[PDB]
């Protein structure tokens, strides 16, 4: 269930569902794991924000333990598309595809909580079949994780060869670590 | 040429009102008032002389529409009886705010300078309330813009009355000297 709240317009009263409310604040949710079908509809709400104005920054949570690959590069592009500053937040955690989104967001607008935990590590994968079959996905999904390593660096100011070194097992990142390696800007520690 | 007391008019709607002891003691002083009020015509050493108007509620068939009637027999000045759910806003289909008093002079066979000292009575003021809480693109003409016409009739302004029927000859009206109920 969705609690429903009312604002208070200068026309009327009007009815609205708690994320509706959040929405029309230039303010999307990203919840869960990232998935094709959750990942179309923050594609639709960041573009319907930019026609509606696209001087004002937009403000992004992300709460989610990761996901397909695939669902967050069309994100990515889109968030780097649009002339918006995509503002970014990590909430509670930050998987390997939550992070990159994270790190992704518009230089100087980027904030981990103080108590938030960012994770990363390499792409994942498998295939059954012939041999031949298995060094096309092989070589496919090694030209991703360098693509990854690549941006995360772009974001981050980091070597290519540092984030390579890093990214072979999971790796965890506390909050004030987060922000001396570059991944986020500061801390929303109190409300100023 | 003495004038009647609040006792006096009080005794005199006894006889046609029960159960209505509160209600009795407004329109008692504010009728003897009246009269004191238009008696002196801003000559005496009181100079600009106030208006009281007066506002009933209560629920229906308890007898708003009784002390209005039978005041009017012990009543001197004229008095009249319109009702506000039919007026509209100055233009629309439905009636006009002078319509209130066309009737007036009627019961005054057209006497201007005795018209003005009457009292005028209105009901179903209910239905003028706002109708769409906090209004829209709707413009509503029953409601809201009914009552700001009738702001400057309560004060005191001139208006326009048709002589015989009409809707080219206007006469003048005060309205300041006018109660209403
Ligand atoms: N206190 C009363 N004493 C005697 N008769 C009364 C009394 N109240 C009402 N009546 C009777 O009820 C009739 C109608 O009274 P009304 O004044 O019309 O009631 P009401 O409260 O004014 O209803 P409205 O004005 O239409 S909302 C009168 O003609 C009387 O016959």
């Amino acid at each position: 269930l969705v609690p429903m709240v009312i604002e208070q317009t200068s026309r009327g009263e009007r009815s609205f569902d708690i994320y509706s409310r959040l929405l029309k604040e230039r303010v999307i949710f990203l919840t869960g794991q990232v998935e094709d079908h959750m990942a179309n509809l923050i594609v639709a709400q960041m573009l319907f924000l930019e026609a509606e104005n696209p001087e004002k920054d937009i403000y992004l949570y992300i709460n989610s333990p990761g996901g397909v690959i695939t669902a967050g590069m069309s994100i990515y592009d889109t968030m780097q598309f649009i002339k918006p500053d995509v503002s970014t937040i990590c909430m509670g955690q930050a998987a390997s595809m939550g992070a990159f989104l994270l790190t992704a967001g518009a230089k100087g607008k980027r904030f981990c909580l103080p108590n938030s935990r960012v994770m990363i590590h390499q792409p994942l994968g498998g295939y059954q079949g012939q041999a031949t079959d298995i060094e096309i996905h092989a070589r496919e999904i090694l030209k991703v994780k360098g693509r990854m390593n690549e941006l995360m660096a772009l974001h981050t100011g980091q070597s290519l060869e540092q984030i390579e070194r890093d990214t072979e097992r999971d790796r965890f990142l506390s909050a004030p670590e987060a922000v001396e390696y570059g991944l986020v800007d500061s801390i929303l520690t109190h409300r100023n | 040429s003495a004038l009647p007391t609040p006792h006096e008019i009080r005794n005199h709607l006894d006889d046609y009102v029960i159960g209505q002891e509160q209600a009795k003691k407004v329109l008692a002083v504010a009728v003897y008032n009246h009269y004191k009020r238009l008696r002196n015509g801003d000559t005496s050493n009181g100079v600009e002389l106030g208006k009281s108007n007066i506002l009933l509620i209560g629920p229906t068939g308890s007898g708003k529409t009784l002390l209005a009637e039978t005041l009017a027999r012990l009543l001197d000045v004229p008095f009249t009886m319109a009702d506000a759910t039919t007026l509209t806003e100055a233009g629309y289909v439905g009636e006009d705010v002078e319509n209130i008093i066309q009737k007036l002079l009627q019961k005054s066979d057209y006497d201007v300078q005795k018209a003005q000292r009457g009292i005028v009575y209105i009901d179903q003021i209910d239905k003028i309330s706002r109708k769409s809480d906090n209004p829209s693109i709707t413009r509503d003409v029953s409601g809201e813009g009914v009552q700001q016409a009738l702001l400057k009739l309560i004060e005191g302004t001139v208006a326009a009355v048709p002589p015989q029927g009409g809707r080219q000859e206007f006469l003048q009206v005060d309205t300041s000297k006018i109660l209403f109920i």
